[PDB]
């Protein structure tokens, strides 16, 4: 499904405000899974690049899709447990240059879940992942 | 950082830019990652002028184009090539020695 409107699209598509909140939460949670992929079961290794060739593609041709996927991915509601995996995906997304432009417009909204990240994380060890994550957002782009 | 770097480029004073070569080439040399990054708006300033009023700072200049020079590998400074050339030729092409 998410190929059909990475290949449907035109200047003359009208597309419905009722299903914006459903692809972006579609769109994370099977972006949730390229991160957890743990080797573990083989099986569950190929089909990597071909699903995220086209999860990646969806936000680049919407806009607002991104602005409503970031818009929810935030802190104070889910154990530390899966902070490593929204850490790895925010300073990666950052990457990929043909989402440059796209974030640079929602740059309030990366910048609060910055802070929040570091919030929580304030009595611990240095965490390199963490280290990276301010540094790499002055560094790929303007602070 | 480099937004602050970019600016003391483009400062009138030309001893202002001097301090900006020798602590920019330092920035790229400690993370390449520099480099790519922001590819785009390095070249246009150091490339912008190519012809100074003081002898060092195009040195400076050069010594920062032999820096980054090994660098950068082609596609993102192809098209920019009739650019670079266009200060080089004015240059080339004008009445001081």
């Amino acid at each position: 499904v998410f190929g059909v409107i990475c290949k449907l699209l035109d200047h003359t598509c009208v597309v419905s405000e009722t299903l914006l909140p459903f692809l972006a939460s579609c769109c994370y949670s099977l972006l949730y899974f390229l991160l957890t992929i743990e080797k573990g079961e083989a099986e569950h290794l190929r089909k990597r690049d071909k699903l995220w060739g086209v999860c990646v593609s969806i936000l680049a041709l919407l806009p607002r899709v991104l602005r409503l996927m970031l818009q929810s991915l935030r802190v104070n509601r889910v154990g530390p447990e899966e902070l490593p995996v929204v850490g790895q995906l925010l300073r990666l997304l950052l990457q990929h240059a043909p989402l440059r432009t796209h974030m640079l417009t929602n740059a309030i909204l990366v910048q609060q879940i910055i802070k929040n990240i570091t919030t929580l994380k304030s009595g611990s060890v240095q965490e390199q992942w963490l280290t990276d994550l301010h540094y790499c957002f002055n560094v790929y782009i303007t602070g | 950082n480099i937004k602050d770097l970019l600016s003391q480029m483009h400062h009138y004073n030309a001893g202002v830019k001097q301090s900006a070569l020798l602590g920019l080439k330092d920035l790229l040399s400690q993370y390449p990652f520099i480099i790519d990054a922001h590819l785009s708006n390095i070249l246009s300033e150091v490339t912008a002028v190519f012809t100074d009023k003081d002898a060092n700072v195009r040195l400076a200049a050069v010594q920062l184009l032999q820096f980054l020079a090994p660098k950068i590998r082609a596609e993102q400074i192809s098209p920019f090539f009739p650019l670079v050339s266009a200060h080089l030729s004015s240059a080339m092409t004008h009445i001081t020695e």
